[PDB]
């Protein structure tokens, strides 16, 4: 019955040393009933990347109207768009359906082309941004994920460094949810190369 | 319902309207809300018509076999047995009640059972739904040690009052003087009081 | 309407070692955004080298450990001062729990202590008597923050041997009762961080051969 | 109604949906075809609340023709699925929604592929080898996820399809009175007359 | 079940070096109405106890008779019930503690919070708090209802924590206690300006004060408020 | 959330803790609830933070219009009346409590406002689940003619409150000062009195104790030449 | 959970799931759900899990009273009935409690349903849990008869993979029995991680999963 | 459970039962006997919610065999009917009522007649030629009002009630997996091991 | 709340209290609930202070358009204006409005209009939560033709009174004074009228 939590879901993201790193789960669900083990939960707009979790249809949705505004940001400013505008355009588009919300929580990740800042965020379904430092977590394991970037987490850790980390958070987060886990992937970003990563995981 | 107690220099007098409701009908327009336990322990009834009857007489039953044993008992002791009834059984029943009373010794007392069965003892007390419309002219009228005539004229002016705005209150205006002297019936129409 | 049952936060948290067991919890004691207290003992050693913790609704909690404490002290009378062992109290426990199958003592609760081989022992139970032995639980508020933390630092879960790329697990090492301290005082500072209810001070009752010992470390008070 | 089931072989995507139509306590019809040909190589079989289903299906079908005609050309199977998958996020969030689960079974002639869609109500899209609605999959699932290869044949598709269909005849409380099965590969959609 | 009619709001208390103070005001309210004028809801057992009580006040006045019974009850048969076998703070708060909290396993509660202050035979100082559920804590400061929300941030200035006891002083802990009253007083719509504080210590024994009153009391910037935002008359 | 405004000789003061919560969870520990309506004018919003946030741009983005076609600087009022017009009209259902203060041509202001559109007036404020703690510290220590250091003191001990007693409220204190014939001096962090401590140990994981399936590069870049 | 039990030529299988959850929640990754009520006989676990604990360790100690009583084993059929009773006592007062009964008696190989409606059903192949549809479709395709004690221990234990696998409420590791006339063998606990990817390649099973 | 059925043909009684049981969405069952042997001459089928059906029908059951063994002899049909009527009716304004409806198929030994009572769970009896329960007779009754005979012999029986399956495994939604049918006339009860 | 209005021979008095609950928690102890719409007409406000005070705004709109066009409004005028606002959207609203002015032509005029929307005039009115408590006093101390410092006196004892049962009622006493020598603002601090 609740909507952000009937297909189930997790999304992370993490900032590094000149780096940051976003991962997802691969589940979609129908409350107990596994669907599908590829629907990956993260798109990227240029070089900025954004992570949904939530009820699935709306995912998919917003996806096309984020890929959809930012193909005419880039037409009309000859440019790409970079993270701190385009986590504005995803509040300002959650908001503007403030009385019939998307259930979703999205998290945005990427590096900034001309600081080379490392930036992350997260919302609420209705838009309300949260720009933290160290990491963003969303989905039906929020609390578990909360839990173990807590605990496991050191700033300005290396790419490489960085990647096991936010695996671990992750993986041990999904084995204990019900409704994530059935694989998952990791984007490791840095200024000029991103690498995606498929982890191994108990498919249970 | 407006129902009043008051203690002055020579003992207590109890003050009450007249008017039953049932809805906006009013069933009886002469009640007397003015009840005895003991010769000289009274009370004043409001809530369940049922169920402070029901309470006054399982009361007067007690008294009367208190009386029988240990003598005549004191206003403090017909409040304690009320209040033991009132509390122990407060999940069904709807019950506020006053109860004055005159000794000797102790001269006019007056205890105040408001619903939860919770006792106080007062100088005076008011209750019933037309007694919210008098909090403010009681207290500012209200002295120790007045005489029969001014507390009479006090009961009359404040349930007056009380009647001319509460709809559950009317009718005639019933008192009764607790002294050393005996007990006094007194009785006041609606020309007598709606004029004040 | 009267509701019986009250949510008291707080947190706990249960670690068998080869030869001893830690049982830790918070000392914060709340009521929706208030504090009661900033020390309330939620840990005790309840004799016979067991210690116990009920923990979610204080007075459901209080009065299990009371009753369990009490069942220790007539099973000496009973049985001639025999020593309760850790399986027998947990059996214990859990009938004293089913006994009120239709209104629940509304607690989690964790014992832990040695077993007949010297062995570190937890025992875990749910709040109507379901109970496990286990190596590792926590309990409470901010379990689910905390759990897969010990699944991953305590069960080397997820975790493998370099260069054989998910081909060779991590070897289960057992853990000392430094390492462990660590990583209770860990999971507990992360805890306080990210949940409201868990904080103000943190303590934690080990159990060896040798008997109880107790340590107490402060949390922060926001 | 009741049963959808879909599966994607080598060459060709197989449907099987139930025959039968019940109102109050009676089985009115047990022939009844729970599908709508979108486009010569694109078939969509349907599921859910009353009269919803072919209303949707229809006016899905009504949609692929014209832009069909416009162009003079056939939408591939995503671009199909795409679209419907819009319009039922669309109606999710309408005064009264449309509460119709869909499969969508297509040959895409461009890459020579077989691909099977699966979209419910809520508009939620799936790519998968094989797939249902509903309580369908709690049955069928084990048996698709042991046997189902993606090199197997079309014959070998029936097959697994028949042990799917028993499996659901004997443990399903409802008698959904057997399956009608299609099948869609390069050479368009014919229909399993004997099964 | 039932419900609460007539109320008495915030009971608070605190440690001092020498023992423990506790207050509470005289009113006993009727929903909105400020009824009852004269009611006392710290109740003292014996010379070394003092029992505050909040919520239902015909609950109050039956723990009110229950605790004057335990008294009656420990002298009987009983050399040295002025003496060793006195009753202490801690014995009284556990008979209510149990009272509560099988009340509460009857759905039959006695709607009340309680906070039981006295001075052990030892010289400890006791404080510990009891509720309709049966929750039971203890802290260097308590309070109940809106004294909980208001009075222990401001008591707990003094004493954060159990090392801040010894360091204050009678006179500190008494002015702490007054200023919380006087902000209950301002901004607890149940609340009333008269109230009655003991104190128990273990050299100078009970002091049990009435009629007390909030004074100095700032009203005089209300004056220049004016409107809700643009009127300036 | 516990916010506070004090109004002293020459301007007025805003503060506010730094934690965000969703249920129990702690989502951000160093949250900036200090908004800016126009340079002079700042509020600090609690309960629905989506609500405070819209709201807040919102007016001041039509605040900043109002001013270019005036000619004038805005005042406080007219981001007041503003605010409760917008919110009177959604009936509560725009969860925004703000405390608004600032400096204008007029001179200096305090106000409050509620979801459904009602707004007060007062010398010392406080909102949110810590507003009662925090208004204990103001009733004790506020009076007449406060200096702008005795203020922002005031302001900062009231807003401590609210972090050590009330659970939804935590971490750091931002403070605003907004004084007469001045700019506006915004102090983030101002006071930062809940550091965590050294954790015991480095989790830091040996680099391959992740297992891995596949690994492959991402083209972000745009479609080449030649 | 997931639980199966099925009879055969060669006695009877019993596997279990052992997960348990608290709403989304994982509670616990390994838990017994089968009960050693005596060396013949086996009890399997389904619903809340403390009314399974409590209600089958408290039949155990009314099977070990008849040993005691008779000099002489329960029957399995006897002591399913023992427990269906109980759940009548306790009937509507909201029990939730599904559980299969399975053991050797001299009628041979013994298997009965229990659940907390006092239902008592005898049978040669049960599935109790939130993932039983999962198993019946492994099990209705390949069980036989004359199945071996290898192949039907395979059997059971990739029945419950089907379900850990599907079902969200299901998995952890598989626990399996082998109940003879001799009495029930313990073949261990396997993890479902392992033997999933081990099932994948050596079966060439689960062609959508990447591994 | 779902449908019984029962018909008294010239020299003996027919009961069919259907042979599902069913927890949540699985079919746990299709071999269940849904009926008791109350005396060597008495048989009841029941019907009713999960649980009760069976406690109900095996106390029933013990009574008689004690009343059996007391008295050393044999119950009429009717004598028994009665007893479960008033046992039911006793049921119904109890705590927690035992939700199950029967039917009573026996042969009199004194009268040399059979005999059928359709009882249902609030304690309602009524003799009858042909009965069911539940939704069993929307279907069938009117086959029955058409085809039955008083003098019918017991495989004309049969086939009336073949007649009566079919028409149910036609028009009801629900699959009862067939049924097993029982005999009883003088010689006693016997069960038709092919139907 | 407590608010009241009471002419007298040189023109009208407005009072109220000064407390603001949310509950039992007083969100505003110095509230001002005497709010003005023209120069010498004044309301006092009761129910929801979102409503009552998007109400008075609007009103002072409607006044301050009407004396651009028309010149200075009637009391009654503005009555009608208040009435038309809490009538017509009565499903929406819950205010309690005492409207007072002073005219050289009517003098001081007091109109109250209630929950539904319906309008009276009267020579004094009030209103609130703790009016119900000083309905039987005011109607015996009302008198007209008062003197201004008659007035005040009567005012400060009413609105002590209803403070005093009240628990939504409190504070400071705040009053305005419409007369033809203008407009004068009066306070009356707890230590004043408590010891009444
Ligand atoms: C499936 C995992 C879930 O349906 C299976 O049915 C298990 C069966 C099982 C049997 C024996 C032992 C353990 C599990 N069921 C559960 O895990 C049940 C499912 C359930 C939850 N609520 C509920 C259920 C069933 C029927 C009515 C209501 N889950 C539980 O019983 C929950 C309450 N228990 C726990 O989460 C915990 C357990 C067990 C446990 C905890 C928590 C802590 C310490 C020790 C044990
Ligand atoms: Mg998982
Ligand atoms: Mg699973
Ligand atoms: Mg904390
Ligand atoms: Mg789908
Ligand atoms: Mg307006
Ligand atoms: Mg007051």
């Amino acid at each position: 019955s609740d909507p952000s939590s009937i297909n189930g879901g997790i999304v992370v993201a993490m900032t590094g040393k000149d780096c940051v790193a976003i991962a997802c789960d691969l589940r979609l669900g129908s409350q107990s009933l596994g669907v599908s083990n590829k629907f990956e939960k993260i798109f990227h707009y240029g070089h900025v990347f954004l992570g949904i979790t939530g009820l699935a249809t709306d995912v998919t949705t917003l996806n096309e109207m984020f890929r959809y505004k930012t193909n005419l940001y880039k037409l009309k400013e000859e440019r790409a768009i970079e993270p701190e505008t385009f986590t504005q355009l995803v509040s300002s588009s959650l908001y503007e359906r403030r009385f019939g919300p998307y259930f979703v929580g999205p998290v945005v990740a990427g590096i900034n082309s001309k600081s080379g800042k490392p930036f992350i965020a997260g919302f609420d379904l209705i838009g309300c941004i949260d720009e933290a430092k160290d990491f963003i977590v969303s989905g039906t394991a929020s609390d578990q994920l909360f839990g173990m970037c807590e605990s496991l987490y050191e700033p300005n850790l290396e790419p490489e460094d960085l990647f096991e980390t936010i695996s671990q958070a992750l993986l041990n987060a999904a084995d204990r949810d019900a409704l994530s886990g059935w694989g998952a992937v990791v984007y490791i970003i840095k200024k000029d190369e991103v690498v995606k990563r498929y982890l191994k995981m108990r498919q249970d | 319902t407006s129902i009043m107690a008051v203690t002055f220099k020579d003992g207590v007098i109890l003050g009450a309207d007249s008017r039953t409701t049932t809805g906006a009908y009013i069933a009886n327009r002469v009640t007397d809300k003015l009840t005895r336990v003991h010769d000289k322990i009274w009370c004043c009834r409001s809530g369940s018509a049922a169920d402070t009857q029901a309470i006054a007489d399982i009361v007067q039953y007690h008294l009367e076999l208190y009386t029988s044993q240990y003598g005549t008992p004191s206003t403090e002791t017909a409040a304690s047995v009320f209040k033991e009834l009132c509390y122990e059984n407060k999940d069904n029943l709807t019950a506020g009640i006053i109860v004055a009373g005159y000794d000797d010794k102790n001269k006019g007392e007056v205890y105040t059972i408001p619903l939860g069965g919770s006792v106080h003892k007062l100088p005076y007390a008011i209750a019933g739904s037309g007694s919210t419309f008098i909090y403010g002219y009681c207290d500012k009228n209200f002295r120790e040690n007045m005489s029969k005539e001014e507390t009479v004229d006090f009961i009359k002016h404040s349930l007056s009052q009380a009647i001319k705005w509460d709809g559950s209150s009317g009718g005639v205006i019933r008192m009764v003087v607790l002294t050393a002297a005996g007990v006094e019936r007194l009785i006041f129409y609606p020309d007598e009081y709606e004029q004040l | 309407q009267f509701n019986p049952y009250g949510d008291n936060g707080g947190t706990i948290l249960g670690i068998a070692g080869e030869d001893f067991a830690v049982l830790a919890g918070d000392t914060r004691n709340i009521t929706d955004y208030s504090i009661n207290s900033r020390y309330e003992p939620k840990v005790f050693d309840c004799g016979d080298n067991i210690v116990m913790s009920a923990n979610g609704f204080a007075a459901d909690g209080d009065a299990l450990v009371k009753r369990f404490k009490n069942s220790v002290k007539w099973y000496h009378f009973d049985h001639n001062d025999k020593k309760l062992s850790i399986n027998s109290a947990a059996r214990n426990i859990q009938h004293l729990l089913y006994s009120r199958r239709f209104f629940p003592y509304y607690v989690y609760n964790i014992i832990a202590g040695l077993d007949e081989d010297g062995k570190g022992a937890v025992y875990s139970f749910d709040p109507v008597g379901s109970y496990q032995r286990e190596q590792c639980r926590a309990g409470g508020a901010a379990a689910s923050l905390i759990m897969p933390f010990l699944d991953n630092q305590v069960n080397f879960k997820n975790q493998y041997e370099p260069g054989t790329n998910g081909k060779v697990k991590k070897p289960l090492k057992y853990l000392s009762v430094e390492e462990v301290i660590k990583l209770v005082r860990d999971s507990f500072t992360s805890a306080t961080e990210r949940h409201i209810q868990v904080g103000d001070g943190l303590e934690i009752l080990i159990v060896t051969k040798d008997g109880v010992r107790k340590e107490f470390y402060e949390l922060k008070r926001d | 109604m009741d049963i959808i089931l879909g599966i994607r072989v080598q060459d060709s995507v197989i449907l099987a949906s139930s025959k039968a139509v019940t109102r109050g306590i009676s089985v009115l019809k047990d022939s009844d075809d729970k599908t709508r040909q979108l486009s010569p190589h694109t078939l969509m079989s349907f599921a859910g609340e009353a009269g919803d289903t072919v209303q949707f299906a229809e006016y899905i079908q009504a949609n692929i023709q014209l832009y069909s005609i416009r162009e003079d050309y056939e939408l591939s199977p995503q671009a199909v699925s795409s679209f419907v998958r819009q319009e039922l996020a669309k109606s999710i969030r309408s005064r009264r929604p449309y509460q119709v689960n869909v499969l969508i079974g297509g040959y895409d002639k461009k890459k020579n592929k077989p691909e099977l869609y699966q979209i419910d109500y809520l508009g939620t899209k799936v790519e998968l080898p094989y797939g249902a609605h509903g309580y369908s999959g709690f049955y069928t699932f084990s048996l698709l996820d042991h046997h189902y290869r993606p090199d197997m044949t079309t014959e070998e598709g029936l097959d697994l399809l028949k042990l799917c269909v028993q499996e659901l005849e004997k443990r399903m409380p409802m008698d959904f009175k057997g399956v009608i099965v299609k099948i869609v590969d390069k050479d368009g959609i014919r229909q399993v007359d004997d099964f | 079940t039932q419900q609460p009619i007539v109320t008495g709001t915030s009971v608070i208390s605190m440690k001092y070096d020498n023992g423990v103070i506790i207050a509470a005001d005289n009113l006993g309210s009727y929903g909105s109405l400020l009824r009852f004028n004269g009611v006392e809801r710290l109740i003292p057992v014996g010379d070394n106890t003092v029992v505050g009580i909040s919520g239902d006040i015909s609950d109050m006045q039956h723990i009110e008779r229950l605790l004057k019974d335990l008294v009656t009850e420990n002298a009987y048969d009983n050399p040295l019930a002025d003496a060793e076998e006195a009753l202490e703070p801690s014995y009284i708060f556990e008979y209510l503690a149990t009272v509560m909290y099988q009340r509460r396993s009857k759905m039959n509660p006695l709607w009340n919070a309680i906070i039981v202050a006295g001075v052990q035979s030892n010289g400890d100082q006791f404080l510990r708090y009891v509720n309709l559920l049966g929750v039971t804590y203890s802290s260097p400061t308590l309070a109940t209802g809106f004294g909980a929300h208001m009075a222990n941030p401001l008591l707990r200035k003094v004493v954060d924590r159990e090392s801040d006891i010894p360091k204050t002083t009678v006179q500190v802990a008494e002015e702490a206690i007054v200023n919380a009253m006087r902000v209950l007083y301002y901004r607890d719509a149940r609340s009333s300006r008269n109230f009655s504080l003991a104190i128990i210590d273990k050299n100078t024994g009970l002091t049990f004060k009435k009629n007390l009153q909030v004074e100095n009391m700032k009203w005089d910037f209300a004056k220049d408020i004016k409107g809700y935002g643009t009127q300036k008359i | 959330t516990t916010i506070v405004g004090v109004k002293f000789n020459n301007g007025v003061v805003i503060a506010a803790d730094t934690r965000s919560t969703q249920g129990p969870i702690v989502a951000d520990k160093n949250c900036a609830k200090l908004h800016r309506i126009s340079p002079k004018i700042w509020c600090a919003g609690a309960g629905t933070a989506a609500d405070t946030e819209a709201v807040t741009q919102l007016i001041g983005s039509n605040i900043e219009l109002h001013s270019l076609y005036t000619s004038r600087e805005p005042r406080v009022v007219s981001a007041l009346q503003m605010l409760k017009q917008h919110l009177f009209k959604y009936q509560g259902h725009i969860g925004a409590y703000l405390i608004v203060a600032g400096v204008d041509p007029t001179g200096s202001h305090l106000f409050s406002i509620h979801a459904h559109g009602s707004t007060d007036v007062g010398y010392y404020l406080s909102l949110g689940s810590g507003s009662l703690a925090a208004m204990a510290v103001l009733e004790s220590h506020w009076k007449q003619d406060l200096t702008k250091e005795e203020a922002i003191k005031l302001a900062s001990d009231a807003i401590q409150a609210g972090i050590w007693n009330d659970l939804g409220s935590g971490s750091n204190v931002d403070v605003c000062v907004m004084e007469i014939g001045k700019d506006a001096e915004y102090l983030r962090n101002y006071l930062t009195p809940n550091v965590r401590e050294e954790k015991q140990k480095s989790y830091k994981f040996p680099r391959g104790t992740t297992a891995v399936l596949k690994e492959s590069i991402v083209n972000i870049c745009d479609i080449q030449e030649e | 959970t997931t639980t199966l039990a099925f009879k055969f030529q060669h006695g009877v299988i019993a596997a279990v799931d052992s997960r348990a959850s608290a709403g989304s929640y994982i509670s616990a990754l390994r838990m017994n759900k089968v009960i050693e009520i005596n060396p013949y006989l086996l009890g399997t676990m389904s619903g809340c899990a403390a009314d399974c604990q409590y209600w089958e360790r408290l039949l155990a100690k009314e099977c070990r009273l008849y040993y005691l009583r008779n000099g002489e084993r329960i029957s399995v059929s006897a002591a399913s009935k023992l427990l269906s009773n109980m759940m009548c006592q306790y009937r509507g007062m909201g029990l939730s409690m599904g559980s299969m009964i399975c053991g050797w008696d001299k009628k041979g190989p013994g298997l009965y349903y229990v659940d907390e409606h006092g239902t008592r059903l005898s049978g040669n192949m049960f599935s109790t849990g939130s993932g039983n549809t999962y198993a019946y479709g492994v099990l209705d395709s390949n069980y036989k008869w004359d199945l071996s004690v290898e192949d039907a221990l395979y059997l059971g234990k990739r029945s419950i993979l089907a379900a850990a696998h599907r079902d969200a409420y299901s998995g952890g590791s598989v626990n399996l029995y082998h109940v003879t006339e001799d009495g029930w063998i313990y073949h261990g606990n396997h993890d479902v991680g392992e033997l999933f990817w081990k099932v994948k390649e050596e079966e060439g099973s689960f062609n959508n999963v990447i591994g």
